[PDB]
Order: C-alpha cells, then structure tokens, then sequence
C-alpha cells in the first residue's frame, strides 16, 4: 500500500523527445523510503522489453518467470526520472533484495559514484 | 501575509488531554505541510508532528507516538493536535509551522542530523502539565 | 565542448506534470563521463532559486556569484532526470570538486545507496 | 542484416591499410558500428556512433587508426597507419545500439556482453 524502493509500478512517462523513454510502461522506484513516504514525487528507472539481455554495465535483467512481466526485460539505469505520484497507475510487482543489489550497483556506475 | 494562529493551550493534569489548533491564512493549504514543534524552558526545539496536504501522510516524533494525533480540516484550513495521556515532560511552548518541505524534513531528521530553517511560524501556545494545587 | 559530470547547463525541462520541475533552468550533469561522451542522453539534477537555502538532506546550495546564477539557488538531488542531449541549451559554469562531493553525498541519500 | 568487410591482407611493418565494412539490412543511423580484432582474446578496437559522430579507439591504436563513415554508401572505414606486428589479427566489424558506449565502458568495468550483428572477419598480417 505504501510506495517502497524496489516496487515496480506502471507509469506514464509521456510525452518525451528523442532518446528519452516514454509511454506507459513498468518502472522501478529507486528513491529512498523516507522520500517515498512524504514527498509528492518519486524517482524511477524505466524498464524495456525491446531488449531481453543486458548490453551496458548500467543494465540489469528482469526475468518474466519471476515477475509479472510481459517479456524478459531489462532495467535501464541510465533512463531515470522524477515523477509526480499521479503518474503511477498500478503496482505490478517488486524486486528481490538480490536483484536490488544489482540495481544499486548499476546506479553507482550510471551516476558516477564509488563508495 | 502568511499567518499561523494557534490555540488550545493551558494547564493540564498528568494523564489528562488537550486539543491544539493551528489556523492557516495567506497561502494555499494543500501546497504546504503544517506541523507542530515544541520547546521547554532552557531546552531544545523539537519537531512533534506534521501532516502533508495531499496523501495525508503523518509524521510523529518518537516521544509522542500513540499519544498524539494530528489531523486536518481542509475546509477550515486548520490543523489539530490531539494530545492524550499527557505527561509532565510534555510541558512546553507548542508552535505550529508550515513549509513545502516541513514533513519530509522532519521525517529525515530521524536519520540525518540537520538544522534547516522552515518558512512560516506561529506565535506559540503554552502547554503546562502539573499536579499543582488542591 | 565535451559534456562533463558537474557541468551546469541551461536546459529546457518542459513539459512537466504536478510537482515536477520544468521551464528552462540550470541543471547539473550527474551522469558518469563515459555515458556523457557516448550515450545519446544525459542525466541531470534541477536547480531552483525558489529557495536559496537548503531544507532537505538531498538539497545542496549554489552561490549565485560563483556559479553564474541570477539568484542564490539550490540543487534538488530529488529532482533528477534523463534528457536527450538536444535539450541542453547553454553551459554556464561547472561545480567545484568539493561541491560535487556534496552532490555525490546527497545523491546517495536521495537514492537509498548508503545506510539509514 | 549483413556486414561485409574487406581490405585485409599482408603488409610490411610501417605500412598502412584501409578496411571497409558494408552494412545491409538495417537503418544506418539506428545502429553503432565498430571494429573488433582477435589475435591467436577478442578486443574492441574502434567504434563510431551514429548520431554525434563520437568515436572510440582502443588505447593501443590511438593516433594510429582512424574510423569514419559514409552514410550514403552505408560503409565504415578503418584507416590503419604505422602498422605493428602486434596488430596481426582477424578484424571483425560489428553493429549494435550500445556498441560504442559499451566499448568505452569496458575500459572501466569488466563485462561480457553479446552484441547483435557480426561480420565474417578479414585477416590482417603485419610481417
């Protein structure tokens, strides 16, 4: 019922320009849980089924068998954005802790962090 | 312009109760979080409770959880703080404050030490908890 | 001429919805420099002068004079997004290493990448 | 989708060559093209991204090789000068959406990523 880091929502990312990902598609919530509870926005990372295997160190795979997906998918930790919560339609699933450790790692690569 | 007028204070017996009010004036009620701070003589100003406009999410400091309850009347632009099971360590001046970030900042102050200025402040209402006379 | 992490660009963020930050406003490049050279997108954080002092652990202050702003402003490490590079209009300045360290730190809090 | 290369062969050290890679069944501007090589491990050498024209070169051929593209002929060239015997290998051209940012990331993060389209390879012997 509350929005949690690792929750996968269906969200409207449209309209966009060019190489930004848009549409109504799954996203993974990456903002911290203090921020997800009180702020009016969340930070998400987009999911695509246009590819099923990862090709970049900031890509993380999601398997159709484990999660309520239409296809084997991949998280694009380079396509991230802050969304007003009204943009979130439906809660689809949530990622495992082991899968979230890979998310954190690609987010540190994507964002130029080493600690 | 922006004014927060509080009320409801007074002397109470330990175990007693009170209901404070905060009436908000010259801003958009649903675009600001309103909450309660408190300060006892000599000691420090701590945040107590806060309620965000949309989502209605609440914050409570640890020392008043289960005992206090914040709520809002969007028609009257008024915030209430219902204080039960009052203890004498609750004796203080209670201020309501309002800011865009008042709620997320107070929740963050449970995890990170900070010292952030918030925009709008009330005058304060005295809340005294004592056995006294008889 | 190359896009570098820490650069302050003026960029067009609109259209947005609800609490999202829009308009044409300063933003800071927070993506790593490999993605900035070769990817078709950049990842930025928004700057607002709607507040001049920080109120949130994910907020970082920018001096108006040092980093060529109209007003004393703050980086909202909770307002971040991926932009097609065609969105970048003008490059105003670039942050000191010490300001990027405060930005790194705020991004770890905002994104839940430390403890808590 | 076909990648037909050419230009390989035997050359004396210090000489030069120009390899070609001919692209067929895809959109030239929707794919990044580059050059890999393998001497008897497989390393990426160069790459050229569709939009922005940003180039990648492996360190061991920086200043010596040059990649370019003719968008009309759907052709990428690799001009190899000052050729060394360490350059002797089978050179493959490949194409993928992420090939260029992927080749550059592999200078910093160890990986093992499969890319979409591969050519047949042309032998380049320096002796």
């Amino acid at each position: 019922d509350p929005i949690r880091r690792g929750d996968v929502y269906l969200a409207d990312l449209s309209p966009v320009q060019g190489s930004e990902q848009g549409g109504v598609r799954p996203v993974v919530i990456i903002q911290n849980d203090t921020g997800n509870k009180y702020s009016p926005t969340v930070i998400v990372a987009a999911i695509t089924g246009r590819i099923n295997k990862a090709k970049i160190p900031t890509h993380v795979e999601i398997e159709k068998k484990k999660y309520k997906l239409d296809k084997d998918s991949v998280i694009l930790l380079e396509q991230i954005r802050t969304l007003d919560k009204k943009r979130l339609k439906e809660k689809l699933t949530y990622l495992s802790d082991d899968k979230m450790k890979e998310v954190d790692n690609a987010l540190m690569i994507s964002l130029g962090l080493n600690a | 312009q922006v004014q927060l007028q509080e009320s409801g204070g007074g002397l109470v017996q330990p175990g007693g109760s009170l209901r404070l009010s905060c009436a908000a004036s010259g801003f958009t009620f649903d675009d600001y979080a309103i909450g309660w701070f408190r300060q006892a003589p000599g000691k420090e100003r701590e945040g107590v409770s806060c309620i965000s406009s949309s989502d209605g999410s609440t914050y409570y400091a640890d020392s008043v959880k289960g005992r206090f309850t914040i709520s809002s009347d969007n028609a009257k632009n008024t915030v209430y703080l219902q204080m039960n099971s009052l203890k004498p360590e609750d004796t203080a001046v209670y201020y309501c404050a309002a800011d865009e970030y008042l709620c997320t900042g107070l929740a963050y102050s449970d995890y990170y030490p900070g010292k952030y200025e918030y925009d709008y402040w009330g005058q304060g209402t005295q809340v005294t908890v004592s056995s006294h006379h008889h």
